């Protein structure tokens, strides 16, 4: 119900990820839930993607969100549930279904945003989100672990 | 957030009010804005020289903060922790920033501690330090009824910064410290008492000097005062009201820190600044003939012997400033608002004080009041008398009856005194004045006394609609058409009815008689059914009732009858709470309501199932109709006490507040989301009736004090208007209950959690459209 300010523009689209384990079946409620304790009005992303395949709708589409700092001011931010391996570190573990999902999202939003690139948070952050190499994926629907692309 | 250069900075502000409402003008604002940090070598000199208290505590003050200051500099082993905090500011500031706090703080009869006092002063010291420099230059630009409101106009070098200080909590104290212990030293105007806390107390000799004696407190203002050209359009979330740019900006809401101010920066709400900015542009002017006669009059038991102390300081204080803007032809006030809603006024002396501040102001911009101007007056005056519960024909005539006593009062002083003898002597006296002279030009006169009018209460109102039940849509006086008749009454009559009834004829349920012997009056009734927030079900009733009519009527000997106590008042609750669960009944429905979603939204998740199912004790949030965001978060303080004998004796051991590293207080969390809620409609009803009454009928000028609010007696009919359609456009254009369901319903765990209380039923209300005269 609480409605912020519009981003002047769309430059960017980043995908990013929760450090949840593939036995957490979170979400929009369950990742806003985090931000509220991280001191929040509302979740920081877009569009979320449960490990189900289901995409559940964050911030409005055209508004300036809490995602990719430095950042926020101009880009979608999208969380895909999951990327963190049972107790360890970062793994694509991310379901095909799941992945699928945010190929059609993708697809539409850079249509829809003439000249928005489609970038990842460990391509400016020092962290491992989205956890696995983005471009590898874009072009080659060869899905693996990894903190470059 | 830095763009320009120290100097660009200085400027804009100056040369945006010079383009402005002009140059002569645009120097008053900004010097008298300065005014907070330091005085100056010309005011001062024109003032000391002139008179060949205030010439005096300066000078010796200036003077210990010099001989302090080289004094530690001996050169020897040892820096004090306030040395390099006060150093690159000038004393000339210190000195006046010291005397001009410690007296603003002797205010508060309230708390007056070392700690306090000294943190006071310890936050100036530092806007002072952070904006010295851009004030001082600033300054050379030079030599020490517009409506100039714009909503773009503003060069963006006079959008707000940092409101917030930086220095640790600890340190502010020990700078404020010194502060205050210079000025003991070099001026013996203040002393500790019950050494080992109050700071409050003046020596005997400056005590009776700012009571006793003609206007002492010539140089000394409130850190905080009017503007005399219009204030800023706020946009943003820090700088607006004010324009010098040497100087601390302010916040939109005041908060608690930093960061909580700072969660409002991204949120996207028009009407919270419309209204704001509306409420700000209202111009004031001094009522003269009541400052004519509060300039005399003014001058003519432990327990209640420290407000006698204090309430002087604050009578002075607003007496200075009143006669320091009687001449202009105009005043306005910066507004901000609370982490709940509410628009506060900026400045000490402002519309929304004591009744003696009430009155001597007035809007500074009249209509021809006509016939029911002067009408909507005569109801005023009424209520201002005191004759506020009985109907309005019965309360027109009071008046009338009084013809010319009111007109006596034609000179105030000689014995008329009868306006003193009423509830508000001088939100009255100003009445009689105004009353005066439409009967000496007539119902043609531009007059402009503001007419404020308060309601039976309001929230047994907003539920009323918001559910849709008439009985108490009715018993409030406000929903619909009816004959004007309290509630506080309507519930008594129920209590007693219900006595005799079957207590007398139906353990000892048989108190229908301790109370009959007694009498239960409306005044016995009343403060419950008022208290439906913090105060609660008939629980709450037991300690008010205990507390307010019973046991002072031991104390007197007048409550022979109540042989136990306790029991006869849990006996009245039974019957106030059934009396109210009838009467207005939406409002205690939707009241349990919430006291319901407040176990829900403030819990932890109750799965023991040892699984991804947790939920932190967290914060509690919600946004009002306007857009504004309402963000609840109780925490458990985490202190450690300080240590401090630096006055040669007296070793004093406060407790540092807090730390802010705190963790949830799930008491104050849950029972504090009922109230915090009803307050936080109060808020954005107001603010949509302001903006209201501003498009859909032009008004200008608007007074708002303590949740009530009025025009000119011209306008008083439309503002009625305007707060009659905002209620209906509000619960017609949607069902505000059930979105704040899911406003809530968002903020719990799955599905676990997902136990939300069923919202009430609605009632039948006449078409929504019946709430107005129509
Ligand atoms: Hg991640
Ligand atoms: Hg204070
Ligand atoms: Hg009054
Ligand atoms: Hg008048
Ligand atoms: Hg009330």
């Amino acid at each position: 119900r609480v409605q912020f300010k519009q981003r002047e523009s769309t430059d960017a689209i980043f995908v990013h990820c929760s450090a949840t384990k593939p036995s957490q079946n979170v979400g929009v409620r369950e990742i806003r839930q985090w931000h509220k304790e991280q001191g929040w009005l509302d979740v920081g992303y877009h569009f979320i993607i449960k490990r189900d395949g289901t995409v559940e709708a964050g911030r409005d589409e055209m508004a300036v969100g809490s995602h990719a700092k430095g950042y926020n001011h101009n880009s979608i931010g999208v969380c895909l549930v999951g990327g963190i391996d049972d107790k360890g570190k970062f793994d694509a573990n991310f379901t095909p279904a799941q992945m699928q999902s945010l190929r059609s999202l993708l697809v539409t939003l850079l249509a829809k945003y003439e000249g928005a690139v489609l970038r990842a948070h460990h391509e400016v952050a020092p962290k491992a989100c989205p956890s696995f190499d983005l471009k590898r994926w874009w072009e080659k629907n060869e899905l693996v672990t990894s903190d470059r692309g | 957030k830095n763009d320009f250069s120290d100097i660009e900075l200085a400027a804009i502000p100056f040369n945006t009010l010079a383009d402005h409402y002009g140059e002569r003008l645009a120097r008053e604002q900004l010097a008298l804005e300065h005014e907070s940090y330091e005085m100056g070598e010309a005011r001062f000199r024109k003032m000391f020289e002139r008179q060949l208290l205030i010439t005096t505590l300066l000078p010796k003050m200036i003077a210990r903060i010099n001989d302090w200051f080289e004094e530690v500099k001996a050169k020897r082993g040892k820096r004090p922790t306030a040395f390099q905090f006060l150093q690159e500011i000038k004393p000339e500031a210190v000195a006046y920033i010291t005397i001009k706090t410690t007296l603003a703080c002797l205010t508060s009869a309230d708390n007056t501690t070392v700690q306090a006092v000294a943190s006071a002063i310890g936050r100036a010291i530092e806007d002072e330090a952070r904006f010295g420099r851009i004030r001082d230059l600033e300054a050379k630009h030079f030599k020490k009824f517009m409506q100039v409101v714009e909503a773009d106009m503003l060069s963006k070098g006079l959008l707000g910064g940092e409101a917030w200080s930086s220095w640790h909590k600890e340190d502010s104290i020990h700078v404020g410290v010194r502060c205050i212990e210079m000025l003991i030293e070099s001026t013996g105007m203040v002393s500790l008492h019950r050494q080992n806390s109050e700071t409050i107390e003046l020596a005997p000799e400056y005590a009776e000097a700012i009571a006793t004696r003609a206007g002492a407190l010539a140089g000394i203002s409130p850190m905080f005062q009017p503007c005399v050209v219009p204030p800023k359009p706020w946009t943003g979330i820090t700088g607006g009201g004010y324009w010098a740019n040497g100087r601390r900006p302010l916040a939109l809401v005041r908060t608690h820190s930093k960061k909580a101010l700072m969660r409002y920066e991204d949120v996207y709400m028009p009407e919270v600044y419309k209204a704001i900015n509306i409420a700000q542009n209202t111009a004031w002017k001094i009522n003269k003939k009541v400052l004519a006669v509060a300039n005399v009059i003014t001058k003519w038991v432990y327990r209640k012997d420290k407000a006698r102390k204090s309430r002087r300081i604050s009578l002075e204080f607003m007496l200075e400033q009143a006669n320091k803007f009687a001449n202009h032809k105009a005043i306005w006030f910066p507004y901000n608002m609370d982490w709940r809603g509410r628009v506060y006024a900026v400045s000490m002396f402002n519309p929304q004080g004591n009744d003696m501040t009430k009155g001597l102001l007035t809007l500074a911009k009249g209509k021809p009041i006509g016939k029911e101007g002067y009408y909507w007056l005569k109801i005023h005056g009424a209520n201002c008398a005191g004759v506020d519960k009985v109907p309005f024909p019965e309360r027109i005539k009071f008046i009338e009856e009084n013809h010319e006593n009111i007109m006596a009062c034609a000179k105030s002083p000689l014995e008329n005194t009868w306006w003193a003898e009423q509830d508000s002597p001088f939100c009255f006296l100003a009445f009689c004045f105004e009353y005066a002279g439409v009967q000496h030009h007539g119902l043609s006169y531009n007059c402009s006394l503001p007419l404020a009018f308060d309601g039976s209460c309001s929230g047994i109102q907003h539920f009323s609609a918001m559910l849709r039940d008439e009985v108490g849509g009715r018993a409030v006086n406000l929903l619909p058409s009816e004959t004007v008749q309290d509630i506080y009454g309507i519930v008594a009559k129920k209590v007693n009815e219900i006595l005799q009834a079957d207590a007398i004829n139906g353990g000892t349920k048989a108190l229908a008689g301790q109370w009959l012997a007694y009498g239960v009056t409306r005044s016995v009734t009343k403060r419950s059914v008022m208290t439906l927030a913090y105060g609660s079900k008939e629980f709450g009733f037991r300690q008010q009732v205990l507390e307010d009519t019973i046991q002072p009527a031991i104390d007197s000997g007048k409550g022979l009858m109540f042989t136990q106590p306790n029991q006869a008042a849990g006996y009245m609750a039974k019957l106030i709470w059934e009396s109210v669960s009838v009467t207005v009944v939406a409002a205690v429905e939707a009241m349990n309501w919430l006291k319901s979603a407040a176990k829900l939204l403030a819990a932890e998740v109750k799965d023991k199932k040892t699984g991804e199912i947790l939920r932190k004790r967290s914060a509690v949030h919600w946004v009002t109709p306007d857009g504004f965001p309402v963000w609840q978060e109780y925490k458990k303080p985490i202190q450690t006490r300080l240590n401090l004998m630096f006055l040669g004796q007296f070793r004093l051991q406060p407790t540092i507040n807090t730390n802010k590293d705190s963790e949830i207080d799930a008491h104050k969390q849950e029972s504090g989301i009922a109230p915090n809620f009803v307050h936080s409609q109060d808020g954005s009803h107001l603010r949509k009736t302001v903006v209201w009454a501003h498009e859909k009928y032009g008004i200008e000028s608007f007074a708002l004090i303590h949740d009530s609010f009025g025009t000119i007696p011209a306008d008083a009919a439309n503002l009625f208007k305007a707060v009659r359609e905002t209620m209906v456009d509000t619960y017609e254009s949607s069902d505000v209950l059930a979105d704040f369901y899911d406003q809530f319903a968002d903020q719990l765990h799955e599905s676990q959690l997902d136990k939300m209380p069923a919202l009430p039923a609605k009632g039948n209300l006449n078409l929504r459209d019946i709430l107005e005269s129509d």
